[PDB]
């Protein structure tokens, strides 16, 4: 009966046009959305899930709505051909969480990183110190290719919820036929 | 397949540091850093005789590819078939690459340019107008490729070596420079581009010089050093004078493609001094007599009537001709660019325009204040 | 059915697992993408006529 | 001052001839027109000066002022 | 794994029974969508038809001034009206 506004954030960059896995990375990230939208459904039907892209533009394809059938129609045929842009992706997600119909829901943002980020260390810590002053918990999940133990992401998780925050888990999946079992061990219940 | 890359390791400098990188990125099954390394191998300015080895590897790509943007695939295969230098089967191979991807990405519009750009050497009449037309009709609803207009200009440059192509080429020579923003290639090809740009703007039917041309800096910064005449003959044409010495020195200079058009360029400036001499006097006494045209355009009196009917026919002016005083009335309607020196007197006429209207409002507001309400 | 046999005998490594892995693979991805986009349009137009 | 509403249009060209590409929102002229009830309902609202039709030499000079 | 003439001969014949299976009903779905759009177009024409008024049939008797016309209905009284903009 937890009241939150879960904002899922997929990646349709150009680097998703490959399969390091035995299935498709697009099929891997699409089924990742299925197991979290069904997760937030069965826990509390009074929540809402909305998808957002960040490649070359942060086009709001579906508004943050408690329905799921609009999302399932739009999870397909995404056509990944863009360049990944991550620095504006947090600010457009927090701008979506201000335009809500009810200000009694909690704030949770999950994001799907399927491409390497190339950003300044100043630009991540200004967003990190902004969300500290805004009390916003953002989860970061890595897909596909991943540099193990990055400087930028790990310092962003640290500066997000430092000094006994929430526990926004950094999901580091290895390449191989592993499905979202790393995404349903801890983050489906202990986010 | 791992044995194929061990035996094809050689014939590229610093072999193992880039062939161990290629075999590891094959096993990770990614297709972007793998793609940029193959594009790095083609971009390498060497002889590149390994076309027979890469055409099995490009075959090995397309078996289990099904992920890669065919835009980069078409762009990398057109350099390979250009290196193979085989015009018998280049068309049959490229059509096979064109039909094997008909997907929602607009790579076929680059393939149709790749058809013509390999075909425009011999027999350029039967299908070339069709494949020129096919690209521009398929240049709709997406002005964001910027390469399909680039290759459409490159085939138009090969189509410039025809009998009639002088107006649409110069208009496309602008549009290529309109879409491109960077230069990314040395001076030793751009100085030939601004030379034939100066010829296409010169040998034209409905073009005088088309100002906002000499401000465009890629031509004057590269040819101010060298030959110093094509800029100078455009100085005299923008000024509109005859300047019989300077337009003769370009006739001595440029021997081809100018003896057949020297009477035309004398004809083009005599219709061009008119819009200068009606610009010299700012509509004070625009009724100009025959003596001033015969002196400026150095034309005889028996041709000043045929000269101005040609100018009224084109549409550079909409005046009339009186012969009871042998004076030509002029209502100039075809404007152009001017300099900062005409800007100065334009403001002083505007400051006179400002202070006369404001003074008369003060006479009306003072006189009719009691009946204003 | 003669072309289906004759293209498997003359060649062995030219268009066997090469031709059959393009016009079947590029077909089914369009067929997967269009079995649903047409369906999502068809259901929405049942709502509009209702 | 006298400044009405303003409208542009969505056009997509390069820019002019050889200048780099942009948007260049072109201007479309605008006017104001009411409807039959939307114009009669206005006159009932004002009730302060009302500005009668064809003017008796005072409104016409101010229209030139 | 390798290229024989037996496995690759049967490698696609198990697929062509499937690629024509998903393709065959695609023409049925587009035909169903096309007839529904025609039925939708018939519905939207009736929505525009539903916002209609009806007009009084009358005859001009004479012309009074440049904007005054004396007309008369088939049974009703006589009126003094004008024209729209460009008649």
């Amino acid at each position: 009966m937890v009241l939150e506004s879960t904002m899922v954030c997929v990646d349709n960059s150009e680097y998703m046009r490959n399969g390091d896995f035995l299935p498709t990375r697009l099929q891997a990230q699409q089924d990742a959305v299925n197991i979290v939208c069904h997760s937030k459904t069965r826990s509390n039907p009074e929540n809402n899930v909305g998808l957002i892209t960040l490649a070359n533009d942060c086009e709001v394809l579906t508004t943050l709505t408690p329905d799921t059938g609009r999302i399932l129609s739009k999870l397909h045929t995404v056509q990944p051909k863009g360049k990944i842009t991550f620095c504006t992706g947090i600010r457009v997600a927090h701008l979506a969480l201000k335009h809500r119909q009810g200000k009694n829901h909690k704030m949770r943002i999950i994001a799907f990183v399927g491409s390497p980020v190339e950003d300044n260390e100043k630009d991540l810590v200004k967003l990190a110190k902004r969300l500290k002053k805004e009390k916003v918990n953002v989860d970061i999940i890595n897909f596909g290719e991943e540099e193990v133990n990055t400087e930028k992401l790990t310092a962003f998780v640290n500066t997000l919820n430092g000094k006994d925050g929430t526990g926004s888990h950094l999901v580091t999946v290895p390449p191989g036929p592993s499905l979202a079992d790393a995404l349903i061990s801890s983050p489906i219940l202990a986010g | 397949v791992p044995g194929f890359l061990q035996q094809s390791q050689n014939s590229g400098p610093g072999q193992p540091a880039v062939w161990h990188r290629l075999e590891e990125l094959y096993t990770k099954k990614l297709w972007h850093q793998l793609t940029l390394q193959v594009l790095d191998f083609v971009q390498d300015p060497c002889f590149a005789q390994g076309d027979g080895l890469i055409k099995l590897y490009e075959n090995f790509i397309s078996e289990f590819e099904h992920r890669v943007n065919p835009l980069s695939l078409v762009e990398i295969i057109l350099h390979v078939v250009r290196q193979m230098t085989d015009p018998n089967v280049a068309l049959t191979f490229l059509e096979k690459t064109r039909e094997k991807v008909k997907s929602s990405d607009e790579a076929v519009i680059l393939c149709k340019t790749a058809i013509g750009a390999l075909k425009l050497n011999i027999g350029d009449l039967q299908v070339t107008k069709e494949t020129i037309e096919d690209v521009e009709e398929m240049l709709n609803n997406l002005p964001g490729v910027t390469s399909v207009h680039s290759r459409f200009y490159d085939l138009s440059s090969k189509y410039y070596q025809t009998i009639g192509n002088h107006a649409s080429y110069y208009k496309d020579a602008l549009r290529f420079l309109g879409c491109v923003d960077i230069k990314d290639l040395p001076v030793s090809e751009q100085q030939e581009r601004a030379f034939t740009l100066g010829l296409a703007g010169l040998l034209g039917e409905g073009v005088f010089n088309f100002g906002e041309l000499l401000m465009h800096p890629v031509l004057e910064s590269l040819r101010n050093t060298d030959r110093q005449w094509l800029i100078d003959t455009l100085y005299a044409f923008n000024s509109g004078n005859v300047e019989r010495f300077q337009t003769l020195k370009t006739a001595w200079g440029q021997q081809p493609d100018l003896a057949a058009n020297e009477a035309q360029l004398l004809r083009k400036i005599q219709l061009l001094c008119l819009m200068e001499m009606t610009f010299t006097r700012p509509a004070n006494h625009r009724q100009l007599t025959f003596e001033e045209i015969a002196k400026s355009a150095k034309i005889t009196v028996n041709e000043v009537e045929l000269l101005v009917m040609k100018a009224l026919s084109v549409g550079l002016v909409k005046g009339s001709i009186d012969e009871v005083d042998k004076r030509v009335h002029m209502t100039w309607v075809q404007p152009r660019v001017l300099d900062l020196q005409q800007i100065k007197g334009m403001k002083d006429r505007l400051e006179f325009w400002c202070t006369d209207v404001k003074s008369m409002e003060m006479l009306v507001e003072h006189q009719a204040h009691d009946i204003l309400t | 059915e003669q072309d289906g046999i004759g293209e498997e005998v003359l060649k062995m490594s030219t268009e066997e697992i090469i031709q059959r892995t393009r016009l079947l693979d590029s077909e089914i991805k369009i067929m997967k993408s269009e079995v649903l986009r047409v369906t999502h349009e068809l259901q929405a137009m049942k709502d509009k006529i209702k | 001052l006298g400044l009405p509403t303003e409208a542009y249009i969505s056009v997509e060209e390069v820019h002019d001839d050889g200048t780099p590409t942009s948007k260049t929102f072109e201007h479309v002229t605008s006017e104001i027109g009411a409807e039959e009830a939307e114009e009669v309902g206005v006159e009932h609202l004002l009730r302060d000066i009302k500005d009668t039709t064809v003017g008796t030499l005072s409104q016409r000079i101010t229209n030139q002022v | 794994m390798a290229d024989p003439r037996d496995k690759a001969l049967q490698d696609y014949r198990k697929k062509l029974l499937e690629h024509k299976e998903i393709d065959g009903r695609l023409k049925e779905l587009r035909e169903q969508l096309k007839e529904l759009t025609k039925q939708y177009e018939k519905s939207e024409n009736d929505l525009k038809a539903l916002q209609s008024v009806g007009q009084i049939v009358g005859e001009v008797l004479k012309q009074l001034t440049e904007e005054k016309f004396i007309v008369k209905a088939t049974n009703g009284p006589r009126y003094v009206v004008g024209c729209r903009r460009q008649l």
